[PDB]
């Protein structure tokens, strides 16, 4: 499928950026999680970045670590996450769905099998947090064979050589953490999405003005969740407010 | 690209978030440079000799082998400053950090030994050391915790995850990805992302080089086998390294068998785990059928690394080295035996290696064999542990 | 009559019940014989080198002296097998016992260090070791007690008297007077009846011989002063011995000042006691105006010998050596300072010597001086003690 | 004075051996101790060997060690012991009184002064437990200058040279712990008193038959004391029985 391609084309014809929220699948529970995701979508999310609870997320901060803890507490497993992924796709046919994974979970039962499973449930992209471009060959290849976009992070301390690799290796969108943006477009890199620190409307508009195709809220959404644990209903309400606010800023 | 091969066969690599690659690359390069720098080698040798107490002795244990055709020697790393082999490599890494112009050190520890070593090295070389340690490990290692603080190191508890060594390892990387400009991550074993497995071996290879010269001097020939315990793989590879090209010399690594392999309560991932990708490397892991990383169990806290060095996995796959396991009880017995017959209190970690040598001897009393056990550390720390058990 | 002079000036002698004289005479003679026996020396050197880890390093401590004209070196006996200097002489005494055809060893200990040393030596050389220890000391030294037992030694509590080191010393002599035919009393310090003061010095003099050669190699000249703590006097005399004839080399012994000399709560009999006759020798003692023997107080349990070696008293009287005292707080500070600036945890006993060197430096920052402190042992044992104090 | 000389002469004319009991001064208390000593004498003791409580009696067994503990518990000091020695002499003019001392107590305030004090209170001999003949010069000399008999122990593992020294250096009596006895007489040594193990009548007669001039009960008397601590009266009774029994055996 070409969900990202279609989304960005649609957003360009409407001169607006994309807003992409991240959440951990199964946090704080399967059911509440499915409700959260549908709320994020109804509030205006352009695409999703979903994380699968991993025992040692050595590439995540405090907020997300707690999300995994909450998810594990509810007994969330990768198999259940994939059951959720399927349910989510069945309800929403065009929204791009990207997964944020850790290498072992992808390699565990065969890298190829993992991407075959992603394609089957309707996943659009996969970003393996602990696989640098130098070690991505097996992953991006498997991803391509199953029509999955291999997403790569373009760090700030990146140099020209890295920009060139990210540009030819990545698909769907470039996960960016002025010059970098222009250079990525120079190398025909996938549309760039500003990440990190994205937690307020003004940050979304700033990203779009800089030339990025959108923004990704790496943990703001997770934060709203942990603060409203005692009230599932108020949680969905605040999530709906924040997301519509963030989305509005991309227009 | 890299200067050295990041892989040993299919094992190893550099599986870290993109943001950390520059740190690894810079580190490899400084290492390659330091290894060719005579000045660096002289300074490292000076500290090892005049500060750490190298070379360490090679002790012949006659009482232990009486009545058999086995000759046993123990490489005395238990006599090294700090009481364990870990001191060798932390000294080199600290000089490396200084060579890179870094003034801060970041370290992870479970049993506390590596924390103590990093702290003493930092104190000696004027480095601001901050150490990450799992909350469960803090409670259990009050002594080593006070030692680190006593040496000016900042001890930071890690409550995330299972709050053990693996969880501490993650917090360190997190800190480093954001401060590697001024801080150096002093990993504590021959594992993790390249160039760490390679660097730790080189900074621990004097163990094997000294052992060869010493056995050559006392026996006029190489040993039939060198035996070392394997937690992460640093003392073992340090002993093996210089013998790798000596085909007639058997290399035996010993993983903790815990309560027994069949009980599932052990710490032998190399022979009883499953290959995975964690802590920046492709290596056998202690993990669920699902792919979640599990803890490594053993009566000895120091063999808690839920994985193993890449090179060991490789050396095993080609048949160059053999890996076996020893249970808590076998280690305990070896521990009691050394105290009574040689007057040396071995670390419960090292006791696993000794236990295997004892088995090689006992099972075949009439087999002539020249063995060397790497006594990686002293067991003064295990006195109470062995006490309560024999008491209970 | 005797072969060697039992006196150092007016101090020393052999004040034991008649029944024990033959034991002392036999011992002196075996010693004189062993000192001329190249075979004995070779075997002793072999154990010191391949078992104990000699020679020990001489560490230059630059961080400690920064900003001053003082150069400080530490003789690393803390790196010796056992963690203290005591291992040197127990090894020699055990060989002596074997030379005499004895199969049993008798020893006395307070802090436990000598007990552990005697036990490890006995275990190594196949000797049945029984150790006498004061009941009060047993309670306080549970760790060392289990270590001795772990090494096959029999630990016998002494409830008589004040139940401390002096009371343990009496029970040992009692046992020995009746079994010296098969048992050898392994006294733990450069004190007691002749020939013990002489024998212990000779079996500890490698400390000073190594120090001279090492300082000569690194500085090209002898130190301006060597400094050692003085409990019984074994590590101090061991350091001094080879320098005695070097008049330009100052010899400084440090007695524990406890809570302060003026408080009466100390352990400095050499400079603040009164000559008496006890434990088979004429030497300064901790005693009442009445003549009853009192205990020696100090934050460090190992400086509890309520007297001092005869030769030190003599060296002091002729002005060849100078003796001073350091308080608990001064020792504690020196202890904290070494941990933080050199990454070495010193024994609280040794910390008294370091503390004095620190004072020599601090009081006269611009005085050029080459100092050597004998770091008699490691302080891993004192970790909790220094903890509760800084905590309270 | 020549108390020992007179005693032995008197015992020889009556063809009997001497019985000498030992006790710690001040055990279990000054008063009870003075009563014990007078009881020992009234029961037939020929001479006395009194010990002064010392902090570290490295030359004594369990029994005596406890006696010192009991004595110290009652605050007994050397000065008090000497007050007792004086009281004892005033009541008994001819009985030989020997002291069993430890070197430090004698050396403490000057060896000479110690023996001067012994002479003043009426002491007849002094045996310094931890001073071998090789170190006795200062002691025996001081003892002689004050008419005190320097007593020496003749151990079993003694050789000819030791026998000769003990014979010329000792006075009053030789503290012995067949051949030894004959040799001591050959060298004109002071009359020998068999010590150690002396706790029954038959041992006293055996000592006298062997050629010794008597026996010394090194700790039997002390034992009777510690067993009757709760009954001062029964203590004196048993002491009186044991002593008369022991003395009778020397006749
Ligand atoms: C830390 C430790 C080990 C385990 O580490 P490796 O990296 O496997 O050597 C082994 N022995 C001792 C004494 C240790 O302290
Ligand atoms: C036992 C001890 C001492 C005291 O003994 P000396 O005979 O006075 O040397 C000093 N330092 C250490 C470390 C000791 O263990
Ligand atoms: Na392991
Ligand atoms: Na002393």
């Amino acid at each position: 499928m070409e969900r990202y391609e279609n989304l960005f084309a649609q957003l360009n014809d409407r001169r607006e950026g994309a807003f992409v929220p991240f959440v951990t699948l199964g946090d704080p529970g399967i059911e509440q999680s499915l409700k959260i995701i549908d709320t994020l979508i109804d509030a205006g999310a352009d695409a999703l970045e979903l994380g699968v609870p991993f025992s040692d997320p050595l590439a995540d901060g405090p907020t997300i670590q707690n999300a995994n803890l909450r998810a594990f507490a509810a007994g969330v497993t990768p198999a259940q996450c994939f059951e959720m992924l399927a349910l989510i796709r069945e309800k929403h046919p065009t929204i791009p769905i990207g997964l944020l994974m850790y290498a072992n979970l992808v390699f565990n039962n065969g890298i190829d099998a993992f991407y075959a499973r992603c394609e089957q449930v309707g996943v659009d992209s996969v970003l393996v947090a602990d696989v640098p471009v130098e070690e991505s060959a097996p992953f991006r290849q498997a991803a391509l064979r199953h029509n999955i976009a291999p997403i790569f992070i373009c760090p700030p301390n990146a140099d020209d050589d890295l920009l060139r690799q990210v540009a030819s290796y990545g698909r769907g969108y470039t996960y960016l953490l002025h010059h970098l943006i222009e250079k990525l477009k120079e190398y025909h890199a996938a549309p760039a999405l500003q990440g990190f620190g994205i937690s307020s409307p003004e940050q979304v508009s700033a990203a779009v003005r800089a030339g990025a195709a959108g923004a990704i809220s790496g943990s703001a959404i997770v934060k709203i969740i942990e603060k409203n644990l005692a009230s599932p209903k108020q949680m969905l309400a605040e999530l709906r407010s924040f997301v519509s606010a963030m989305k509005a800023a991309s227009r | 690209t890299t200067l050295l091969n990041p892989y040993f066969g299919e094992f190893g690599g550099m599986y870290v978030p993109q943001i950390l690659m520059p740190a690894l690359n810079q580190l490899e390069e400084a290492f390659v440079s330091a290894q060719k720098d005579p000045e660096f080698q002289a300074q490292f040798a000076d500290l090892l000799k005049n500060y750490a107490g190298r070379p360490t002795a090679l002790t012949k244990c006659q009482n232990i082998t009486a009545g058999t055709r086995t000759t046993l020697y123990l490489k005395r790393e238990d006599l090294l400053h700090g009481g364990a082999h870990k001191t060798n490599q932390v000294l080199g890494q600290a000089l490396l950090a200084k060579r890179m112009g870094k003034s801060e050190i970041i370290a992870e520890t479970g049993a506390g030994q590596h924390g103590v070593a990093s702290a003493l090295a930092s104190a000696l070389l004027g480095l601001k050391c901050r150490i990450y340690m799992g909350a469960k490990d803090v409670e259990r290692q009050s002594p080593n915790v006070f030692r680190m603080r006593l040496m000016g190191a900042e001890v930071i508890p890690v409550h995330s995850g299972s709050a053990t060594l693996k969880d501490a390892c993650n917090e360190a990387l997190r800190d480093w990805s954001g401060s590697y400009e001024t801080a150096h991550y002093m990993l504590g074993t021959a594992a993790g992302p390249h160039p760490y497995p390679t660097i730790v071996r080189e900074f621990q290879r004097m163990i094997g080089e000294e052992t060869k010269a010493q056995i050559l001097d006392k026996e006029g020939r190489l040993p039939d086998a060198v035996i070392a315990c394997v937690g992460g793989g640093s003392n073992a590879i340090g002993m093996f390294a210089d013998f790798i090209n000596d085909t007639s010399v058997g290399l035996i690594g010993v993983e903790p068998g815990g309560h027994g392999i069949e009980t599932g309560e052990h710490g032998a991932p190399l022979k009883h785990g499953r290959v995975g990708i964690y802590f920046g490397m492709k290596a056998p892991m202690m993990q669920t059928a699902d792919g979640q990383i599990e803890e490594s169990y053993s009566i000895s806290a120091g063999l808690d690394f839920p994985s193993v060095g890449p090179q060991h996995a490789y050396l095993n796959s080609i048949g160059r080295a053999d890996y076996v396991s020893i249970t808590d009880d076998e280690a305990l017995e070896a521990f009691k035996t050394l105290c009574r017959h040689e007057g040396i209190i071995p670390a419960l970690e090292s006791s696993h290696a000794l236990a295997h040598a004892l088995k090689m001897m006992r099972e075949q009393p009439e087999k002539e064999q020249l063995l060397v056990v790497n006594l990686s550390g002293r067991g003064d720390k295990d006195i109470f542990t062995v006490h309560d058990i024999l008491k209970a």
